[PDB]
């Protein structure tokens, strides 16, 4: 209540522009807002920071909407790149010796937009024991998600993204995984929004 | 990095015999701050003297109020006594009551 | 800058331990703050300078020291199983309008109740699929670490030696391999894509690398399995033509 | 101007008497309104004008943490001063500095002020402008070049402009009964012969505020300024200052002087003749 | 009220 961040996840396209909404509330005289940013390794970065009598900040690709009546801090990222992926947090510093409540952070996600999809299911081998396998579904747009599968002893990942920088491609991934002999790729991601024009190569 | 005290005694109302009153001592343009002030009635040192909180002036030399209530008469004499550390000696001044 | 140790830790119930911070910049507040998995950050105790430390939104079952300027520390006493969490030392300048915290690397920490949950990953690679060399043109390795606890890993691609990040892409957050259970343990996957020309040179090799975090050598293990020590389990892959 | 709110901060370092001890009081015009003590046994922010505590609790809590955390600031200050003289740690020193806001006649922020002194002598001090700063020697230059790279300016320019010119503001309003309200000094000539030939004239004030005023004596309505003996404008210790200037005149030229009194509470200027 | 933070001399 003292730090709010009504966004828990956001999507957006690449090369677009995103705002991360904060409001706070606080009878400190002077207090200051940061922006931060965590990393998948937990690493936690610093972004902008904004005083309670300072101008709108403004850090290269990041600038602060201050609404200081209304208390709202807003944080916008424009020209968004893939790195820009991770959680954001708002963070009220009222002091003093500035004690941080953090927002709950907003978790942002750029998406690679697909010039060229082609969804498709493939099956990996065992590099040992070649039997157990390992299923890939690949190559499919940001508009589709990836959710789990009704079974136990299924697995499916969180759909991420790569990027052949050397190549200029990039791509969307998830995989999936069983120890079942009657589990198969055929129906790995069966209980998903898949594209009907969805690639299973045979057997 | 040190200079000697200024010294004022005074009352804060215009002196009148059997009517109470307060005896002022005022010192300033000192430094460093460290100071010792007592009022003198007839030599003894009175207690319950207080002083205001350590401040300084444009010039950075500190000053301080010491005053306690006090009903002079005719008779009673009433002095400051100052010492500080650019004092070889303590420094006494008596309350001139005239205007 | 802010250095942090120990960066990961794994508990039994009821133990004491101490995190230990120092920051290289000459800064004068410091700060100790625990983030739950979900959660933000929550301040636990800070300090103003060497002997003097305050409180702190949730300052229980945690003491500190602020021994100098230089360096901060904070122990668990008697750890619990709802204080695992990500341990955060900050540090920050006092006066002008550049106050903000700096903050150190972090300390991944779970705490367990039984010693014997914690597992090693079972690291192997899958190699390229065939139907997408000759669909795509192109070849995607995937590294599967399985069944370890606590879900502290470090997964990283080599490529003829060179660490690789280009065509790399590793889940953001480990999966509980039983959403159910408590102490539950995890998977973590990982891709590789590489052009077919590339994978399909033998010459080429690909390694997978999970460095886990577990037990020290000093830890009295009992049971009858293998201390789950500190370590690196590898799987690999070298090309093919057919 | 016409109204203003000044900080007067003390430290001195006292090897073997303890740690170094922070002193701080707060003054609109020449009202003390709190006070900060750190050898007290448990330090807090107190009240020295009624009118300041019409603010809630959490002011005082936070006045005192910051007043808490100046003391551990000015000690690490008190160190590096004597790492930039080279000073043993066996002799005692004090830091000094006064900042603050002033107010025109109308609310505006005349100019701003912040000094800092080191054992009594000029050390730094923040320009006219608010964005650059005077150092005094090459010591006062290794603070300045922190204080430039830490942007201290900035802060105190937002200060100044800030929040201080806000609850300066704020204080004359919940105090104007005091603050606004100005006592005129009752005046008097008195008159005191030194010999046969000459004699002393001095002109009283007196429970007067606020403590700016002129007294000038005045021989054919020419200002003997140079002749004038001043004394240093003094507490009565009810909040109102008292002040005197005597002159040496001739015996029969007494009534060519006049004394003048100019204070913002006398409607006009007062003329004043000894009249025996 | 008080600069809300000191900077270090």
């Amino acid at each position: 209540q003292k730090v709010t961040q009504a966004q828990s996840s956001v999507s957006m396209p690449v090369r677009k522009a995103v705002t991360l909404n904060c409001l706070y509330e606080t009878s400190w005289w002077s207090y200051y807002i940061f922006w931060y940013k965590q990393l998948p390794s937990k690493e936690m970065i610093f972004l902008i920071r904004q005083g309670s009598d300072e101008q709108n900040a403004k850090s290269g690709r990041y600038s602060v909407n201050f609404k200081k009546a209304a208390k709202s801090v807003a944080l916008t990222i424009s020209a968004l790149q893939l790195e820009d992926s991770a959680k954001y947090f708002c963070a009220l510093g009222e002091g003093g010796a500035q004690k941080l409540v953090f927002g709950q952070g907003t978790r942002l996600t750029i998406n690679p937009n697909i010039q060229n999809p082609d969804p498709a299911v493939y099956q990996l081998r065992d590099s040992k024991s070649s039997d157990k396998s390992v299923c890939l579904f690949t190559d499919f747009d940001s508009q589709t998600n990836v959710s789990q599968s009704k079974d136990s002893d299924v697995y499916i990942t969180d759909k991420c993204v790569l990027d052949m920088r050397s190549m200029d491609f990039k791509s969307n991934s998830a995989v999936a995984w069983s120890n079942k002999s009657d589990f198969a790729c055929a129906n790995a991601f069966n209980n998903s929004i898949i594209p009907e024009d969805t690639f299973f190569p045979s057997p | 990095i040190q200079r000697t005290p200024k010294i004022q005694v005074y009352s804060r109302h215009p002196a009148e015999n059997g009517k109470s009153n307060f005896l002022n001592c005022y010192v300033s343009g000192f430094h460093p701050s460290d100071i010792e002030v007592d009022l003198l009635k007839n030599g003894e040192r009175i207690e319950k003297v207080e002083h205001s909180d350590l401040s300084f002036s444009k010039d950075w030399s500190f000053y301080l109020l010491y005053y306690t209530e006090f009903t002079p008469t005719e008779k009673d004499e009433y002095a400051c006594r100052v010492n500080h550390v650019t004092l070889s000696q303590p420094k006494i001044v008596k309350w001139d009551r005239d205007m | 800058g802010v250095t942090q140790t120990p960066k990961f830790q794994v508990l039994k119930t009821g133990q004491s331990m101490t995190l230990q911070c120092a920051q290289d910049m000459n800064h004068n507040s410091m700060y100790w703050y625990r983030q739950d998995p979900g959660m933000g950050l929550r301040l636990i105790y800070y300090s103003a300078s060497e002997g003097t430390t305050d409180k702190g939104e949730v300052p229980n079952g945690y003491n500190v020291s602020r021994l100098n300027k230089r360096e901060f520390s904070l122990r668990l006493e008697s750890a619990a199983p709802s204080q695992t969490s990500v341990y955060f030392c900050a540090s920050r300048t006092r006066g002008g309008t550049l106050i903000e915290q700096y903050f150190g690397p972090g300390t991944r920490l779970t705490v367990t109740e039984d010693l014997n949950k914690v597992f090693p990953p079972e690291v192997a690679v899958f190699e390229p699929s065939e139907a997408e060399i000759s669909h795509t043109q192109k070849a995607t390795l995937v590294c599967l670490a399985t069944g370890f606890f606590p879900d502290h890993v470090e997964l990283s691609w080599w490529v003829n030696g060179k660490e690789v990040h280009s065509g790399v892409c590793t889940d953001p957050q480990p999966l509980k391999e039983q959403p159910a259970l408590n102490d539950s343990r995890y998977a973590l996957s990982s891709r590789l894509r590489v052009s077919a020309t590339f994978w399909q040179n033998p010459r080429n090799h690909f390694r997978c690398q999970v460095q886990f975090y577990g037990l020290s050598e000093n830890d009295e293990w009992t049971q009858d399995r293998a201390k789950p020590v500190t370590q690196i389990v590898s799987a690999e892959a070298w090309g093919r033509a057919d | 101007g016409s109204h203003s709110m000044r900080y007067f901060y003390t430290a001195m370092s006292r090897p073997g008497r303890g740690e170094p001890r922070f002193i701080a009081v707060g003054y609109v015009d020449d009202t003390q309104f709190d006070r900060f003590d750190s050898d007290a046994a448990s330090p807090r922010t107190e009240p020295r004008a009624p009118w300041i505590e019409q603010e809630g609790p959490e002011y005082w809590d936070r006045n005192t943490q910051i007043f808490k955390t100046n003391t551990q600031t000015y000690r690490e200050s008190l160190r590096n001063l004597r790492g930039y003289y080279n000073q043993s740690e066996a002799g005692s020193h004090i830091i000094q500095r006064m900042y603050g806001c002033d107010l025109g006649p109308d609310g505006r922020l005349l100019r701003g002020h912040d000094q800092s002194a080191y054992d009594g002598k000029d050390y730094i001090a923040l320009n006219e402008d608010l964005s650059s700063w005077t150092a005094a020697d090459t010591a006062a230059q290794i603070t300045q070049r922190k204080w430039e790279a830490a942007r201290v300016a900035e802060q105190l320019r937002a200060y100044l402009e800030g929040l201080c010119v806000e609850w300066l503001r704020r204080y004359l309003e919940n105090g104007k009964e005091t603050l606004q309200r100005a006592d005129p000094p009752k005046t008097h000539v008195t008159h005191h012969p030194v010999s046969d030939h000459e004699a002393t004239l001095r002109c009283w004030a007196l429970g007067f505020y606020p403590a700016e005023i002129t007294l000038t004596w005045q021989r054919d309505g020419e200002d003997q300024t140079q002749d004038t003996e001043l004394v240093e404008t003094r507490p009565a210790g009810d909040r109102t200052f008292q002040k005197w200037a005597a002159v040496v005149v001739p015996s029969g030229e007494e009534q060519r002087y006049t004394c003048h009194v100019q204070h913002e509470g006398l409607p006009k200027p007062l003329t004043l003749r000894w009249e025996p | 009220i008080p600069l809300t933070e000191e900077a270090e001399l």
